[PDB]
Protein backbone atom coordinates (compact mmCIF):
# COMPACT_ATOMS: atom_id res chain seq x y z
CA UNK A 1 0.00 0.00 0.00
CA UNK A 2 2.71 2.44 0.70
CA UNK A 3 4.98 1.59 -1.89
CA UNK A 4 1.50 2.26 -3.95
CA UNK A 5 1.29 5.83 -2.72
CA UNK A 6 5.12 5.86 -3.13
CA UNK A 7 5.34 5.48 -7.00
CA UNK A 8 1.99 7.65 -7.55
CA UNK A 9 1.16 9.52 -4.74
CA UNK A 10 -1.82 11.37 -6.60
CA UNK A 11 -3.74 8.42 -6.93
CA UNK A 12 -6.60 10.00 -4.26
CA UNK A 13 -6.69 12.61 -5.96
CA UNK A 14 -6.72 11.66 -9.65
CA UNK A 15 -9.79 9.28 -8.49
CA UNK A 16 -12.06 12.01 -7.01
CA UNK A 17 -11.47 13.93 -10.37
CA UNK A 18 -12.72 11.22 -12.05
CA UNK A 19 -15.93 11.08 -10.60
CA UNK A 20 -16.18 14.94 -11.09
CA UNK A 21 -15.10 14.33 -14.20
CA UNK A 22 -18.15 11.08 -15.16
CA UNK A 23 -20.18 13.39 -13.21
CA UNK A 24 -19.87 16.14 -15.38
CA UNK A 25 -19.98 14.41 -18.87
CA UNK A 26 -22.75 12.62 -17.23
CA UNK A 27 -24.42 16.11 -17.89
CA UNK A 28 -22.87 17.49 -20.94
CA UNK A 29 -22.72 14.10 -23.51
CA UNK A 30 -26.45 14.30 -23.45
CA UNK A 31 -26.76 17.80 -22.85
CA UNK A 32 -24.72 18.46 -26.22
CA UNK A 33 -26.24 15.96 -27.88
CA UNK A 34 -30.00 17.32 -27.43
CA UNK A 35 -28.16 20.58 -29.20
CA UNK A 36 -27.03 18.42 -32.32
CA UNK A 37 -29.92 17.21 -32.61
CA UNK A 38 -32.01 20.17 -32.13
CA UNK A 39 -30.06 22.36 -35.16
CA UNK A 40 -30.27 19.28 -37.62
CA UNK A 41 -33.60 18.60 -36.50
CA UNK A 42 -34.26 21.22 -39.71
CA UNK A 43 -32.40 18.88 -41.94
CA UNK A 44 -33.93 15.54 -40.36
CA UNK A 45 -37.40 16.38 -40.82
CA UNK A 46 -37.19 17.97 -44.29
CA UNK A 47 -39.13 15.94 -47.55
CA UNK A 48 -38.06 15.99 -50.96
CA UNK A 49 -40.10 16.63 -53.89
CA UNK A 50 -38.99 16.65 -57.56
CA UNK A 51 -41.59 18.30 -59.93
CA UNK A 52 -40.67 18.69 -63.51
CA UNK A 53 -43.38 20.25 -65.62
CA UNK B 1 -82.49 55.97 -50.61
CA UNK B 2 -79.55 52.94 -50.34
CA UNK B 3 -81.26 51.73 -47.44
CA UNK B 4 -84.42 51.85 -48.94
CA UNK B 5 -83.14 49.53 -52.03
CA UNK B 6 -81.22 47.14 -50.18
CA UNK B 7 -84.65 46.28 -48.18
CA UNK B 8 -86.42 46.24 -52.05
CA UNK B 9 -83.79 43.57 -53.57
CA UNK B 10 -81.73 42.05 -50.49
CA UNK B 11 -84.38 41.13 -47.77
CA UNK B 12 -84.99 37.88 -49.26
CA UNK B 13 -82.00 36.52 -48.49
CA UNK B 14 -81.48 34.19 -46.05
CA UNK B 15 -80.33 34.70 -42.58
CA UNK B 16 -80.82 31.66 -40.55
CA UNK B 17 -73.14 28.48 -38.63
CA UNK B 18 -69.41 27.60 -40.33
CA UNK B 19 -67.10 30.16 -38.02
CA UNK B 20 -63.44 30.00 -38.37
CA UNK B 21 -61.19 27.58 -36.45
CA UNK B 22 -58.43 29.34 -35.24
CA UNK B 23 -54.99 28.73 -37.82
CA UNK B 24 -52.00 27.27 -36.39
CA UNK B 25 -49.00 29.26 -37.82
CA UNK B 26 -45.82 27.01 -38.35
CA UNK B 27 -41.82 27.93 -38.44
CA UNK B 28 -41.33 26.85 -41.84
CA UNK B 29 -39.35 26.74 -45.24
CA UNK B 30 -40.77 25.89 -48.68
CA UNK B 31 -37.94 25.88 -51.05
CA UNK B 32 -38.47 25.34 -54.72
CA UNK B 33 -35.12 25.65 -56.50
CA UNK B 34 -35.66 26.32 -60.21
CA UNK B 35 -32.08 27.43 -61.41
CA UNK B 36 -33.81 28.13 -65.34
CA UNK B 37 -35.54 31.56 -63.40
CA UNK B 38 -33.41 34.73 -63.93
CA UNK B 39 -34.45 36.10 -60.54
CA UNK B 40 -35.42 34.79 -56.90
CA UNK B 41 -37.96 35.51 -54.87
CA UNK B 42 -38.20 35.05 -51.47
CA UNK B 43 -40.66 36.20 -49.11
CA UNK B 44 -40.71 36.19 -45.20
CA UNK B 45 -42.94 36.17 -42.38
CA UNK B 46 -43.76 35.99 -38.73
CA UNK B 47 -47.09 35.33 -37.20
CA UNK B 48 -48.81 38.69 -37.08
CA UNK B 49 -51.93 39.73 -34.98
CA UNK B 50 -55.33 39.73 -36.72
CA UNK B 51 -57.63 42.07 -38.10
CA UNK B 52 -58.47 43.42 -35.09
CA UNK B 53 -55.63 43.90 -32.84
CA UNK B 54 -54.13 47.33 -31.68
CA UNK B 55 -50.66 46.09 -32.64
CA UNK B 56 -51.10 46.49 -36.39
CA UNK B 57 -51.33 49.98 -36.25
CA UNK B 58 -47.59 50.54 -34.09
CA UNK B 59 -46.73 47.62 -36.91
CA UNK B 60 -47.71 49.77 -39.90
CA UNK B 61 -45.66 52.67 -38.45
CA UNK B 62 -42.57 50.05 -38.26
CA UNK B 63 -43.28 48.69 -41.63
CA UNK B 64 -43.56 52.21 -43.39
CA UNK B 65 -40.36 52.71 -41.73
CA UNK B 66 -38.56 49.83 -43.37
CA UNK B 67 -40.63 50.95 -46.61
CA UNK B 68 -40.35 49.15 -50.24
CA UNK B 69 -38.08 49.82 -52.68
CA UNK B 70 -38.14 49.42 -56.84
CA UNK B 71 -34.90 49.77 -59.13
CA UNK B 72 -37.20 52.64 -60.93
CA UNK B 73 -37.07 54.23 -57.37
CA UNK B 74 -35.27 58.01 -58.04
CA UNK B 75 -34.31 58.11 -54.58
CA UNK B 76 -31.36 55.39 -54.88
CA UNK B 77 -28.82 56.05 -51.99
CA UNK B 78 -30.55 59.16 -50.32
CA UNK B 79 -33.07 57.09 -49.64
CA UNK B 80 -34.54 57.32 -45.85
CA UNK B 81 -34.87 53.55 -45.18
CA UNK B 82 -31.73 51.80 -44.17
CA UNK B 83 -32.79 48.64 -46.64
CA UNK B 84 -33.29 50.65 -49.41
CA UNK B 85 -30.58 52.64 -49.24
CA UNK B 86 -28.29 50.00 -48.90
CA UNK B 87 -30.49 47.46 -51.23
CA UNK B 88 -29.99 50.51 -53.69
CA UNK B 89 -26.54 51.30 -52.90
CA UNK B 90 -25.47 47.91 -53.28
CA UNK B 91 -27.38 46.91 -55.86
CA UNK B 92 -28.74 43.82 -53.53
CA UNK B 93 -32.19 43.64 -55.23
CA UNK B 94 -34.58 44.68 -57.71
CA UNK B 95 -37.41 45.38 -55.41
CA UNK B 96 -38.44 44.37 -51.79
CA UNK B 97 -41.88 45.26 -50.08
CA UNK B 98 -42.99 44.83 -46.09
CA UNK B 99 -46.58 43.39 -45.63
CA UNK B 100 -49.00 43.20 -43.11
CA UNK B 101 -51.29 40.37 -44.35
CA UNK B 102 -54.30 40.12 -41.93
CA UNK B 103 -56.67 37.41 -41.06
CA UNK B 104 -59.13 36.78 -38.16
CA UNK B 105 -57.32 36.17 -35.35
CA UNK B 106 -53.93 35.59 -36.59
CA UNK B 107 -51.48 36.98 -40.28
CA UNK B 108 -48.13 37.38 -42.18
CA UNK B 109 -45.98 40.12 -40.94
CA UNK B 110 -42.99 40.20 -42.92
CA UNK B 111 -41.34 41.60 -46.69
CA UNK B 112 -40.75 39.94 -49.93
CA UNK B 113 -37.60 40.67 -52.03
CA UNK B 114 -36.42 39.92 -55.46
CA UNK B 115 -33.01 40.14 -55.95
C1 LIG C 1 -11.19 1.85 -28.35
C2 LIG C 1 -11.34 3.34 -28.64
C3 LIG C 1 -12.46 3.67 -29.60
C4 LIG C 1 -12.06 4.34 -30.90
C5 LIG C 1 -12.48 5.79 -31.02
C6 LIG C 1 -11.87 6.73 -30.00
C7 LIG C 1 -11.59 8.10 -30.56
C8 LIG C 1 -11.87 9.25 -29.63
C9 LIG C 1 -13.30 9.74 -29.62
C10 LIG C 1 -13.75 10.49 -30.87
C11 LIG C 1 -15.25 10.43 -31.14
C12 LIG C 1 -15.64 10.45 -32.59
C13 LIG C 1 -17.14 10.39 -32.86
C14 LIG C 1 -17.73 11.70 -33.38
C15 LIG C 1 -19.24 11.82 -33.26
C16 LIG C 1 -19.77 13.24 -33.03
C17 LIG C 1 -21.27 13.29 -32.96
C18 LIG C 1 -21.95 12.84 -34.23
O1 LIG C 1 -21.50 13.09 -35.30
O2 LIG C 1 -23.15 12.29 -34.08
C19 LIG C 1 -23.34 11.42 -32.95
C20 LIG C 1 -23.57 10.04 -33.51
C21 LIG C 1 -24.87 9.94 -34.26
O3 LIG C 1 -25.72 11.11 -33.97
P1 LIG C 1 -27.31 10.99 -34.24
O4 LIG C 1 -27.99 12.32 -34.41
O5 LIG C 1 -27.87 9.97 -33.29
O6 LIG C 1 -27.39 10.27 -35.66
C22 LIG C 1 -28.36 9.23 -35.86
C23 LIG C 1 -28.20 8.72 -37.27
O7 LIG C 1 -28.95 9.58 -38.12
C24 LIG C 1 -28.71 7.31 -37.39
O8 LIG C 1 -30.09 7.41 -36.96
P2 LIG C 1 -30.83 6.18 -36.24
O9 LIG C 1 -32.20 6.73 -35.96
O10 LIG C 1 -30.66 4.93 -37.07
O11 LIG C 1 -30.01 5.97 -34.86
C25 LIG C 1 -30.52 5.03 -33.89
C26 LIG C 1 -30.22 5.48 -32.48
C27 LIG C 1 -31.05 4.77 -31.42
O12 LIG C 1 -30.39 3.52 -31.13
C28 LIG C 1 -29.84 3.37 -29.93
O13 LIG C 1 -28.82 2.78 -29.77
C29 LIG C 1 -30.72 3.81 -28.78
C30 LIG C 1 -30.01 3.82 -27.44
C31 LIG C 1 -29.80 5.23 -26.93
C32 LIG C 1 -29.04 5.34 -25.62
C33 LIG C 1 -29.50 6.43 -24.68
C34 LIG C 1 -29.79 7.79 -25.31
C35 LIG C 1 -29.30 9.01 -24.57
C36 LIG C 1 -30.13 10.29 -24.80
C37 LIG C 1 -31.42 10.12 -25.65
C38 LIG C 1 -32.78 10.43 -25.00
C39 LIG C 1 -34.05 9.72 -25.55
O14 LIG C 1 -28.78 5.32 -32.31
C40 LIG C 1 -28.02 6.42 -32.41
O15 LIG C 1 -28.48 7.53 -32.38
C41 LIG C 1 -26.57 6.15 -32.60
C42 LIG C 1 -25.70 7.05 -31.76
C43 LIG C 1 -25.31 6.46 -30.41
C44 LIG C 1 -26.44 6.14 -29.44
C45 LIG C 1 -26.50 6.99 -28.18
C46 LIG C 1 -25.56 6.62 -27.02
C47 LIG C 1 -25.79 5.27 -26.32
C48 LIG C 1 -25.29 5.17 -24.86
C49 LIG C 1 -26.22 4.45 -23.86
C50 LIG C 1 -26.32 5.08 -22.45
C51 LIG C 1 -27.66 4.86 -21.73
C52 LIG C 1 -27.99 5.86 -20.60
C53 LIG C 1 -28.51 7.23 -21.05
C54 LIG C 1 -28.73 8.27 -19.94
C55 LIG C 1 -27.82 9.50 -19.99
C56 LIG C 1 -27.44 10.16 -18.66
C57 LIG C 1 -26.15 9.74 -17.96
O16 LIG C 1 -23.72 9.26 -32.30
C58 LIG C 1 -22.63 8.83 -31.62
O17 LIG C 1 -21.55 8.58 -32.13
C59 LIG C 1 -22.95 8.91 -30.12
C60 LIG C 1 -22.62 10.24 -29.44
C61 LIG C 1 -23.71 10.80 -28.51
C62 LIG C 1 -23.96 10.03 -27.22
C63 LIG C 1 -24.47 10.84 -26.02
C64 LIG C 1 -25.58 10.16 -25.22
C65 LIG C 1 -25.39 10.12 -23.69
C66 LIG C 1 -24.85 8.79 -23.15
C67 LIG C 1 -24.62 8.67 -21.63
C68 LIG C 1 -23.53 9.57 -21.04
C69 LIG C 1 -22.86 9.05 -19.75
C70 LIG C 1 -21.55 9.75 -19.33
C71 LIG C 1 -20.63 9.04 -18.32
C72 LIG C 1 -21.30 8.33 -17.13
C73 LIG C 1 -22.11 9.23 -16.18
C74 LIG C 1 -22.21 9.02 -14.67
C75 LIG C 1 -23.10 10.06 -14.00
C1 LIG D 1 -9.05 28.01 -23.12
C2 LIG D 1 -9.83 27.26 -22.05
C3 LIG D 1 -9.82 25.74 -22.16
C4 LIG D 1 -10.90 24.98 -21.43
C5 LIG D 1 -11.42 23.72 -22.12
C6 LIG D 1 -12.92 23.45 -21.93
C7 LIG D 1 -13.29 22.01 -21.59
C8 LIG D 1 -14.62 21.56 -22.14
C9 LIG D 1 -15.02 20.18 -21.71
C10 LIG D 1 -15.12 19.76 -20.48
C11 LIG D 1 -15.42 18.34 -20.14
C12 LIG D 1 -16.26 18.17 -18.93
C13 LIG D 1 -15.65 17.30 -17.83
C14 LIG D 1 -14.71 18.05 -16.94
C15 LIG D 1 -14.66 17.60 -15.51
C16 LIG D 1 -14.25 18.71 -14.56
C17 LIG D 1 -14.57 18.31 -13.19
C18 LIG D 1 -13.68 18.95 -12.18
O1 LIG D 1 -13.97 19.90 -11.52
O2 LIG D 1 -12.47 18.42 -12.23
C19 LIG D 1 -11.33 19.26 -11.94
C20 LIG D 1 -10.36 18.42 -12.73
O3 LIG D 1 -11.02 18.01 -13.95
C21 LIG D 1 -10.31 18.28 -15.04
O4 LIG D 1 -9.26 18.86 -15.01
C22 LIG D 1 -10.95 17.77 -16.31
C23 LIG D 1 -10.82 18.73 -17.46
C24 LIG D 1 -10.81 18.07 -18.82
C25 LIG D 1 -10.61 19.04 -19.95
C26 LIG D 1 -9.57 18.60 -20.96
C27 LIG D 1 -9.75 19.15 -22.36
C28 LIG D 1 -8.94 20.38 -22.63
C29 LIG D 1 -7.46 20.14 -22.65
C30 LIG D 1 -6.59 21.13 -21.89
C31 LIG D 1 -5.13 21.01 -22.29
C32 LIG D 1 -4.29 22.26 -22.39
C33 LIG D 1 -10.88 19.52 -10.52
O5 LIG D 1 -11.68 19.00 -9.41
P1 LIG D 1 -11.14 19.28 -7.92
O6 LIG D 1 -9.65 19.08 -7.90
O7 LIG D 1 -12.05 18.50 -7.00
O8 LIG D 1 -11.42 20.85 -7.63
C34 LIG D 1 -12.68 21.27 -7.00
C35 LIG D 1 -13.42 22.38 -7.73
N1 LIG D 1 -12.57 23.52 -8.03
Amino acid sequence: TFLRWAAEPEHDHRKRMGLKMLLMMGLLLPLVYAMKRHKWSVLKSRKLAYRPP
Amino acid sequence: QLLDLAQKHFSGLSGTVPTLSPCRFTGSQICHREDGLPLAHVAIAVEGPGWAHPDNVALQVANAIIGHYDCTYGGGAHLSSPLASIAATNKLCQSFQTFNICYADTGLLGAHFVC
